[PDB]
Formats: structure tokens, sequence, C-alpha cells
């Protein structure tokens, strides 16, 4: 039972453009079946150093608690295109998000899926039961509202807003770019 | 600025103008044979006058200065840029699948 919203669909596809050379991974943000209420992307490249999510996390977790939402699901998209597996790095991220509340669930962004429209959901969701990481089922519904998300997805990948996106990695390189991007929520709203 | 270029120009042509000047004042010795074995003065002061400005052009035209300590022009350098490795460039990444093959 996870459920995340369509921005946080276009905002995955979003990040996704953005380095489509680099992984990338961030989180997803709820309040207290789910429902994803907004997301975050961080760094993107080399992604199995300790310090910088450590930092990030933090980061979140103070956002988010000023805002009385709280992190909720960790996010990556791998390099490789026939790489759909979660490495190192994703397993212990999720393992230890997932410590605070249960219904904490990985997610992954199969860049195989990866077209300009999003015909099939990208994404694939995995749980932590029996001690194992393991992935629901496809054909399960994602998205709350699937052909919203992919003409909201279709339209800003069309209308170069992938460039103006800004992850944490941006606001390391220099905080006047907002790393609570707004601009793609606006964008968004006035989509919709 | 560009003008700066302009203004050698002319300073070159000022002293070209000198030397035609020059030339004509020695025909007039070689002429006159006199015991003056002097330049006037407008030409000197010209020729002179010439140099300074075409100098400080000139001082202008050599470029601009490039500091010594390594951290200059590398505080700009973002970690997204020094990662890339040309050489080393993969193209099995969601790039082509995304975009149009
Ligand atoms: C710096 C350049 C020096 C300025 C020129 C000064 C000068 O020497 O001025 C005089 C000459 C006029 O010589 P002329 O043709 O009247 O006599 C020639 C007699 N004939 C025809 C029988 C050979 O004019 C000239 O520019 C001299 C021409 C050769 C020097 C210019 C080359 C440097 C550029």
């Amino acid at each position: 039972g996870v459920k995340l919203t369509t921005q946080a669909y276009c905002k995955m596809v979003l990040h996704g453009a953005k380095y489509p050379h680099c992984a990338v991974n961030g989180l997803l943000v709820a309040e207290k079946h789910t429902l994803f209420v907004d997301c975050i992307p961080l760094f993107h490249g080399t992604l199995a150093l300790a310090p910088m999510l450590e930092v990030a996390l933090t980061l979140i977790d103070s956002w988010c608690k000023d805002h009385s939402y709280v992190i909720a699901g960790y996010y990556q998209a791998n390099e490789r295109v026939k790489d759909a597996s979660p490495n190192q790095v994703a397993e212990k991220v999720a393992s230890r998000i997932a410590e605070g509340f249960s219904d904490t669930a990985l997610i992954m962004v199969d860049n195989t899926k990866f077209t300009m429209d999003c015909v099939a959901p990208t994404i694939h969701v995995y749980e932590h039961h029996e001690n194992r990481w393991r992935c629901r089922d496809p054909h399960h519904d994602y998205c709350e509202d699937w052909p919203e998300a992919q003409r909201i997805s279709a339209s800003l990948l069309d209308s170069r807003s992938y460039e103006t996106l800004v992850d944490f990695d941006n606001h390391l390189d220099d905080i006047r770019n907002d790393w609570t991007n707004p601009e793609i929520n606006k964008a968004v709203l006035h989509l919709c | 600025p560009s003008l700066w270029k302009g203004l050698v120009g002319i300073g070159l042509f000022a002293l070209a103008h000198a030397a035609f000047s020059a030339a004509q004042h020695r025909s007039y010795m070689r002429l006159t044979e006199k015991e003056d074995e002097s330049l006037p003065i407008d030409i000197v002061l010209q020729t002179l006058l010439a140099f300074a400005v075409t100098c400080y052009g000139i001082v202008h035209i050599a470029g601009e200065f490039k500091d010594m300590d390594a951290t200059s022009e590398l505080k700009n350098k973002t970690f997204d840029t020094l990662r890339n490795h040309p050489s080393f460039y993969v193209f099995n990444h969601r790039g082509r699948v995304l975009f149009r093959p």
C-alpha cells in the first residue's frame, strides 16, 4: 500500500531528464496506503558517499517537521539501462528511513521504460518484509491520476522545464538555487 | 575596450607622419647647408607625443594579466563537471531510451 501524488511522478521524470547520464536519488515526504504528498531530490552521479546523504536526510527531516510533513519514501534511479535492482546504497537508505515508520517503502525509477510521454508507470515500488526487500505487483496502479501524470510530464518535458529544475546538489553548489523548487510546483498548479 | 587598438593605429600614423616631416627637413639641410644642425621643435614635440600615446595604447593592447594562485579559475569549477571523464563515456543511460532514437 504505497500511494504517491502525480506531482511526485512529474518530479521523478523531471529529475531523471535533468541528469539522464547519472544515477540520481532522493526522498518523498508525506503527512502523518500512505499518500506521498511531496518529494525532494538530492545529488546525482556518485551516490555511495555517506556524508552528503546524512546532511541531506537531516535537512529533509528539519524542513518537513517544521512544516508538519515527515519523510516517508526513498527513490533512486540507476545509471545502467539494463539495471532495475536496488544497490547497497538504496537498500541501506530504505532500511534506515523505514526504521521510523514501517509504511515507508522504496521506489526505483525503471529507466528502461522511460519515454517522452511515460506510457507505462516507470516507478517500481519495493516493500520490506521478512527482512527482505522485494517488488510489489507491477500491474498495480501507482499514480493517483495516470492520464494527468502523463500529460503533465509530457508538457513539462516539452517545455524544457527540466533544465530549470534544481535538486539538493545545486543548492550545495549555491544556496541561491532554491532546493525547495517551488517553481515546478507552480508550473504543476498552472498546468492542472 | 577595442578603441584602444584603433588608438595605437593613429599613434603609428602620427609617427609615420613625423618621419616624412623629418625627411623633408633633412632635404632642407641638404639644400641649405647652414650651421643649423637642429630639428624643428614642432617635429620633435609631435614625435614625442606620438611615442607617449602609442606606448600607452600598446600597454593596454598587450592584454590582461593572469593570477598565479592556481585556485583562481578553479574556484567556480563545480563537482558536476570534473566527474564527467570524457574518455570513459558510457551510452547505456536513460538518455537514449527517453529521447528520440
